[PDB]
């Protein structure tokens, strides 16, 4: 019942839907609250909802972001999920001047890999990885969020949606238009993720699909069929592209130490089939290290 | 590949959770198997007719068996049960999922747009929003991978066997669906190469020939009377290129279990 509710703030907007910030009036407990309209749909459910609902339902882990209830009230559809005080993104900007200490960096990468398994361990590839979607809060743990364009995978995999993840964290294969695409591309976005981290500006803005592509080649070198086997007939790919030279990663991220660019690396493989899945990434040496801090500065 | 263990562990589990009850016909007043066997065949019609997944069917069913294992439902209304299941199974499953008109088309206007929309949102209620679960033709997909090598014949004639267990809840719900995706791989393995439920396999699933037989006995019989079967919908889908007309051999006499 949306009555033991006590709305607190507007938040934003979620891939669909309004979120609030809201107070449970019994419990106490803080909740988001996703609003989805039901009329001004003359199509009933959205897709995106039925997908979000009914996966998450399933993702209980600490780094994967609980949804506690579903409400359906007169031609309104709330889903309830437990509160995080700030997203990726607005962390990396209040953090300009001081940089991320790298303790916090290598616990945040940590956690989203555990997260991200467990998501393709339960055949749900999430498509749409972003600072904007991973959420943190004062206790130093951060979890992914939005499932909105999720969807739950098949072994093998079948052709999926083509426009899938923000341009920016989105992956050659679905660049290059490859008829298939798998839990590879969250690992890449994840990459794009952990130098953004570091550096606090994204690692390829492009602002096109090409742009995009070329930003890629430019840094991780022209890919050809050594490196990528089959890229060359790729639907999308063209002899006449470009090609750059591959240059050292100490220079793509060049704070990061000799583990930190082992794992960016693997993360970033132009192969798919090459491309460390995040289980096997949890054991990188990078880890060794690894706590789990609260964030340097108040949110 | 990283993954396909896990994953099917996982569906091993969430098959049994969302498995329909077995003996659910029974305890429905006015609706037969016969009844449910005329919806599911023209739910196969309404998937050619729009190119469909075979997923998008086998999705559909288990919504339908789901629902009518704890709502009473009259066979003027059996129809619009099945027509929003179809709907909510192509909007999780599908690319470009059908326009509500056009679920509303196929019904011949025995609905209404309203209609349709408030079943719908009575389905999610009753399901409450699980519509993720396990189906034969995930388990045949990962099964598929044991082939050696691959053959398209062994695969379009599973998905058929498959399928034509959906057709049938007595007796094919009594079985979980990696155990008619296991005898359903064996048999059509078995009808075009003669080759046999792999050691591979045992060693994944578990299960052994011997495991498989309750079902295979009966698969068998419905494969071999399938063109005597009062619905055809899916042997004539299979006659297509598409499935490399495998509905159209001979179903071997005997399996030598
Ligand atoms: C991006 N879509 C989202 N949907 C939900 C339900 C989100 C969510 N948000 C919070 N709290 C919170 C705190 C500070 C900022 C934000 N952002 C919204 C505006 C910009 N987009 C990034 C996040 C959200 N707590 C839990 C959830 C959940 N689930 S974020």
């Amino acid at each position: 019942s949306m009555e033991n509710f006590q709305k607190v703030e507007k938040i934003g907007e979620g891939t669909y839907g309004v979120v609030y910030k809201a107070r449970n009036k019994l419990t106490g407990e803080v909740v988001a609250l996703k609003k989805i309209r039901l009329d001004t749909e003359t199509e009933g459910v959205p897709s995106t909802a039925i997908r979000e609902i009914s996966l998450l339902k399933e993702l209980n882990h600490p780094n994967i972001v609980k949804l506690l209830d579903v409400i359906h009230t007169e031609n309104k559809l709330y889903l309830v999920f437990e509160f995080l005080h700030q997203d990726l993104k607005k962390f990396m900007d209040a953090s300009a001047l001081t940089g991320i200490p790298l303790p916090l960096i290598k616990s945040y990468l940590f956690q989203l890999l555990q997260g991200l398994a467990f998501c393709h361990s339960h055949r749900v590839l999430h498509r749409d990885l972003k600072p904007q979607n991973l959420l943190i809060n004062t206790e130093g743990a951060i979890k992914l969020a939005d499932f909105g364009l999720a969807r739950a995978f098949g072994v093998p995999v079948r052709t999926y949606t083509h426009e899938v993840v923000t341009l920016w964290y989105r992956a050659p294969e679905i660049l290059l238009g490859c008829k298939y695409y798998s839990t590879a591309v969250d690992i890449w976005s994840l990459g794009c993720i952990f130098a953004e981290m570091v550096t606090r500006r994204a690692l390829f803005p492009g602002d096109s699909e090409i742009d995009q592509l070329f930003r890629i080649f430019r840094t991780l070198g022209t890919p050809d069929e050594v490196v990528w086997p089959g890229v060359t007939s790729m639907p999308d790919y063209k002899p006449s592209f470009p090609k750059w030279a591959r240059q050292d990663f100490s220079k793509v991220v060049p704070p990061l130490d000799e583990d930190g660019r082992s794992l960016l690396s693997q993360m970033l493989h132009y192969d798919p089939n090459k491309r460390i899945s995040a289980k096997a990434a949890l054991a990188h040496p990078f880890f060794q290290d690894v706590t789990k801090p609260v964030p340097h500065l108040r949110l | 590949p990283d993954y396909h263990e896990d994953i099917h562990t996982y569906l091993r589990e969430m098959e049994v959770k969302c498995k329909p009850k077995v003996g659910y016909m029974k305890k429905q007043p006015d609706i037969t198997n016969s009844m449910r066997a005329i919806l599911v065949d023209w739910l196969v019609e309404v998937g050619e007719e729009y190119k469909l997944q075979n997923e998008t069917l086998h999705l559909a069913v288990n919504y339908i068996d789901r629902f009518l294992s704890s709502m009473s439902v009259l066979r003027g209304k059996l129809q619009l049960v099945g027509t929003a299941a179809m709907l909510l199974a192509s909007k999780f499953e599908e690319i470009y999922p059908p326009e509500v008109a056009e679920f509303v088309y196929i019904t011949d206007d025995t609905y209404t747009k309203k209609q349709v929309l408030r079943m719908e949102h009575l389905v999610l209620k009753v399901l409450t929003f699980d519509l993720a679960a396990p189906t034969v033709n995930q388990f045949l997909t990962q099964y598929f991978l044991h082939q050696q090598p691959a053959n398209c014949k062994v695969e379009s004639l599973a998905m058929f066997l498959g399928e034509l267990s959906l057709i049938d809840a007595d007796p094919y719900l009594k079985y979980l669906p990696s155990v008619i995706a296991g005898a359903a791989f064996h048999l059509a393995l078995y009808t075009v190469t003669g080759q046999s439920w792999p050691e591979s396999l045992i060693r994944k699933t578990g299960y052994t020939l011997e495991s498989l037989k309750p079902c295979l006995m009966d698969l068998h019989q419905t494969y071999l009377k399938a063109p005597q079967h009062a619905q055809q919908s899916i042997r004539e889908k299979y006659k297509n290129s598409k499935y490399h007309g495998v509905s159209l051999l001979n179903p071997p006499e005997t399996l030598n279990l």
